[PDB]
RNA sequence: GGUGAAAUUCUUGGAUUUAUUGAAGACUAACUACUGCGAAAGCAUUUGCCAAGGACGUUUUCAUUAAUCAAGAACGAAAGUUAGGGGAUCGAAGAUGAUCAGAUACCGUCGUAGUCUUAACCAUAAACUAUGCCGACUAGGGAUCGGGUGGUGUUUUUUUAAUGACCCACUCGGCACCUUACGAGAAAUCAAAGUCUUUGGGUUCUGGGGGGAGUAUGGUCGCAAGGCUGAAACUUAAAGGAAUUG
């Protein structure tokens, strides 16, 4: 994959994690 | 009160009887105390001067415009609001304006309006921000606040009212040819939903 | 079912007398029916013509002229000068790389209430014994040239009416008056007014119209 | 001695228009396209249907009083390709040999002094 | 001392009303109470009397200006464009 | 190109500054140049035109308000009018400007 | 690797020039990176001028010749024969012919 | 109308096409360059104003005032976000008609945010000439831009007169360019990537096999989007560079 969509997919994962992490916090 | 637009105690000498005639104008952006206002056909073009729309050239900014010659002002009286003259029709003694609503209107040349946007502009750009300001805004206008939603009302009290759930039930859009009592909700809605999409 | 070509009278065209042969061309509109007279229908139309046709010389192959009908004398229609534009071939022809062109524009009325926009074209010239590959301008002579050209153009339409303008423009004296006032700054290759657009027309004044047709 | 009209050819892709008008250009005479000549939806831009469409005008361009014509070639223009299609060179040739005195032939392709955003996108069409 | 970081004038509104509503009112309430130079006496003494009324404290003048500024941008362009129309008609 | 020579007046020549001092300095007739701001009230400048006409002395209209004039005269306060009692190596008096 | 001395563009010392669309696929490319062709052809065919002269009331005709600048992306240019992939040592040959 | 082909779409109420205007918004094509400016990002209509500049010239003037630069700071394409205006084109999303086996992709039509502006944010790009900045030196050339110097050179109403453009010999500065490699480099290639094992002009930042990973955490900035700082466990013997042959 390009450097772009590897980064984009981790960015989407980071977005998901922060909501879940804060959801308990 | 009940009007953001400030008034101007403009004073004219009555040419027929010795007495000054104190007359209420809506102040424009740039008029101050002691300023001379020149009203009439042979007036100059400065902010505050009242001129017939025929003399003033195209592409200017005119507020407090008369719909017909002699109505003593009808259009663009709200704060910060103005009418752009977009063209003239000197053959038919009728000018062409762009109204604040975006509508294009035809006005008699003999009609007139002050020059310059109405003062008090930007009033809506700050939220009332609390119920107290909203109450004190409409206290000086009329009893039209608070405005209870028809849905919360009982069926007897509003067409939308009633039901075990707070819902309108019928389409909120109401025909124009409806009758008093029908016209609750969206009256004669050409197209509902969000503008710009 | 109803053939359209069988309901016209084939009206003609007149050119202003400050031109070559007055007659230009014959156009079809309709019969002069009782409800709508053919005169009103004919009015307000514009016809594109070639200055080579309206002067008889190939010198004027470009700069096609635009005419507008004014009064319908029977089948023969007199016209006022409405504008002129270069043919798209000629504009593309004179423009070539490695030579800067000058775009000049003035918005000035005639002597009467008959306002038009005068353009002007100018092209930097390959000088004699000159060996630079391009010979561009210095973008300050361009400011200087556009001022002096605009001075020439503004002092021209303001000085004479449209009829006097066209009568003196057909020998192409104006584009020479630009050069001789710019020979002191920079040499130019293609110099032409290149465009006019007519905006406002005053009281028609059939006295003025019949002067140029009669 | 002779009458001038205007041929006013719209020479684009996917269709071609041969549409002779009076010298003023407002009155339309025999506006015929390729779609009326060919029902195969392919010759409509091919020079064949251009030649068949353009020969149909002269079949009726006469006997009305159109002796000569000022041909005015125009491509699509605007933001689009701006070049004339295959019919522009051939539908011209149906006029020439059909018995119409052609004069003052010229292009009137609308050149944008500056256009809007071109249709297709930044990366453009991909096939 | 430095009492607030970013609420500024709007800290009187407490924690209520949200942060965005406080931000819109913040950037206008500053313009509302800011003192402005008078175009007539030259002293930075113009205060807002009412909605759209700007009384210069000295020289007892008052100018009909915007509701939250002595002169709105949408009206400064009015003054500028009125000039050209007056300029072109006369000269 | 006026502001450069006011420092010449402020250092070499003798001035008086403000309205009351100017009209006194016009009444005495010593003043020859008065520079009136544009922000000054038009009535006050109107009768200074009159006093200047009475004294047959040059009146110059500054291209700005009293804030520009106050900076131009070199003083961080504001000045409505400034009068030039005598000008030294400054040439503002002898020049038409 | 580094295929060209000037990367693909006649751009040295700017940082940005302009986007230009292509006359075939409409792809936004720098104007200097484009393949510029001054297509200078007549409205009519080469063999076509004979009938025009025969079928014109103008015995001495002008033979008009239209101008149009086809700005081409290299993706379209190579496919459209406009340019050809050249030898590595012959890549430096910048001469138009 | 559209296509490679079609279909969706609009059309005997007239689409498309022709002409005339009128408005709306966007942009400044051709000219337009191995050309200019800007610190960079960027800047291509005219005209006016405001102020800023670099180069040139200077027998003017201050006379060590300098270079680089942690901390810190302003600007910073596009996208994005907030509020307002604007809202023509194109166009994420979305909807559709084709293609294939599937096509929620490429193609076509419509179309929202967006594209434009006012005021703020973010502070990122293959933000690249992938070549930090300053200094000197080393080879030749040619053009080009801007400035300057000289010619009884050409050229401008007057035919060495009331004087710009040009050509010549130059020079300063710049964007670069062509050959050559003396020299360097792994080579591609480089006149600077040269003056580095004959190793040292000054100075800042960054890298230590590839993944994990620019991830987790923690802090800070941000309306958010996210930016900056930034590992480890674990895992592999290789990824990678430049050229040769097939």
């Amino acid at each position: 994959m390009r450097a772009k969509w590897r980064k984009k997919r981790t960015r989407r994962l980071k977005r998901k994690r922060r909501k879940v992490r804060a959801r308990s916090k | 009160s009940g009007r953001g637009a400030p008034l101007a105690k403009v004073v004219f000498r009555d040419p027929y009887k010795y007495r000054l005639r104190e007359e209420i104008f809506i102040a424009n952006e740039g008029v101050h105390t002691g300023q001379f206002i020149y009203a009439g056909k042979k007036a100059s073009l400065n902010v505050g001067n009242v001129l017939p729309l025929g003399s003033v050239p195209e592409g200017t900014i005119v507020s407090n415009v008369e719909e017909k010659p002699g109505d003593r002002g009808a259009l663009a009286r709200a704060s910060g609001n103005y009418v752009i003259i977009i063209g003239h029709n000197p053959d038919e003694n009728k000018t062409r304006v762009r109204l604040p609503s975006g509508a294009k209107k035809v006005i008699s040349s003999d009609a007139r309006g002050v020059i310059g946007v109405i003062a008090g502009g930007g009033r809506v750009d700050k939220p009332l921000l609390k119920a107290g300001r909203a109450f004190h805004k409409y206290r000086l206008k009329r009893n039209s606040w608070p405005k209870t939603r028809g849905v919360a009302m009982n069926p007897v009290d509003h067409p939308h009212g009633g039901g075990n759930h707070q819902h309108i039930g019928k389409a909120s859009t109401i025909s124009r040819g409806a009758v008093s009592g029908q016209k609750a909700g969206l009256i004669a809605a050409r197209r509902t939903g969000l503008l710009r999409g | 079912v109803v053939d359209p070509f069988t309901r016209k009278e084939w009206f003609d065209i007149k050119a202003p007398s400050t031109f070559e042969n007055r007659n230009v061309g014959k156009t079809l509109v309709n019969k002069s029916t009782g409800l709508k007279s053919a005169s009103d229908a004919l009015k307000g139309r514009v016809v594109e013509v070639c200055l080579a046709d309206l002067q008889g010389s190939e010198d004027h192959s470009f700069r096609k002229i635009k005419l507008r009908v004014d009064e319908v004398q029977g089948k023969n229609l007199l016209t006022n000068f409405h504008g002129m534009d270069f043919t798209t071939d000629k504009l593309r022809s004179m423009v070539r790389k490695w030579q800067t062109l000058i775009e000049a524009n003035v918005t000035v009325k005639t002597s009467d209430d008959y306002v038009l926009r005068i353009f002007a074209i100018a092209f930097t010239r390959k000088q004699a014994n000159q060996v630079k590959r391009h010979s561009y301008a210095q973008s300050s002579h361009i400011r200087a040239i556009r001022k002096v050209i605009s001075e020439i153009l503004t002092k021209e339409v303001q000085g004479s009416t449209l009829a006097q303008l066209t009568s003196k423009l057909i020998p192409e004296v104006i584009n020479k008056e630009i050069e001789n006032a710019t020979k002191d700054i920079f040499p130019l290759q293609n110099i032409h007014v290149r465009k006019v657009k007519l905006l406002k027309q005053p009281k028609f004044d059939v006295g003025a119209l019949m002067a140029l047709h009669g | 001695s002779q009458v001038f009209g205007v041929a006013r050819i719209y020479a684009s892709f996917n269709d071609t228009f041969v549409h002779v008008t009076d010298l003023s250009g407002k009155e339309t005479i025999a506006r015929v396209t390729g779609g009326m000549k060919v029902k195969a939806d392919r010759d409509e831009s091919s020079p064949y249907a251009a030649m068949l469409a353009a020969q149909d005008v002269a079949a009726k361009c006469k006997e009305v009083g159109i002796t000569a014509v000022h041909v005015k070639i125009r491509a699509t223009g605007g933001t689009r390709t701006k070049t004339p299609g295959p019919g522009g060179q051939a539908a011209l040739r149906a006029l020439a040999r059909s018995g119409l005195r052609i004069g003052r032939i010229e292009d009137v392709t609308p050149v944008p002094s500056d256009s809007t955003r071109k249709k297709g996108g930044r990366r453009g069409r991909r096939l | 001392a430095k009492r607030t970081k970013k609420v500024g004038i709007t800290g009187k509104y407490g924690v209520r009303y949200g942060s965005s509503l406080r931000r819109q009112v913040k950037k206008l309430e500053i313009q509302q109470h800011a003192r402005y130079d008078c175009s007539f006496c030259g002293k930075k003494t113009v205060k807002r009397g009412a909605a759209g009324i700007w009384t210069c404290s000295c020289c007892k003048k008052t100018v009909a200006g915007g509701a939250y500024t002595v002169s709105t941008a949408a009206a400064a362009t009015v003054r500028s464009t009125i000039r050209r129309l007056r300029e072109m008609v006369e000269a | 190109s006026i502001n450069q020579k006011l420092a010449l007046v402020i250092k070499s020549g003798k001035y008086t500054l403000g309205y009351k001092s100017t009209v006194k300095s016009l009444r005495q007739g010593k003043s020859k140049l008065i520079i009136i701001a544009a922000n000054t009230p038009v009535l006050r400048k109107s009768e200074l035109e009159y006093y200047a006409m009475l004294s047959k002395t040059k009146v110059y209209y500054f291209q700005g308000g009293n804030n520009e004039l106050g900076t131009a005269v070199g003083k961080l306060f504001r000045v409505g009018v400034v009068s030039i009692l005598e000008a030294g190596d400054s040439d503002i008096l002898t020049t038409l400007a | 690797p580094k295929k060209r001395a000037s990367n693909g563009r006649n751009k040295k010392g700017r940082g940005h020039v302009k986007p230009v669309r292509c006359v075939n696929c409409s792809k936004s490319i720098p104007k200097d990176k484009a393949i510029k062709r001054m297509a200078i052809r007549n409205i009519v065919e080469a063999a076509a001028v004979r009938d025009l002269s025969e079928a014109s009331v103008y015995p001495e005709y002008a033979l008009p010749k239209t101008y149009n600048k086809l700005h081409y992306c290299v993706s379209c240019a190579i496919h459209a024969r406009i340019v050809r992939v050249r030898s590595r040592e012959d890549r430096k040959n910048r001469a138009p012919p």
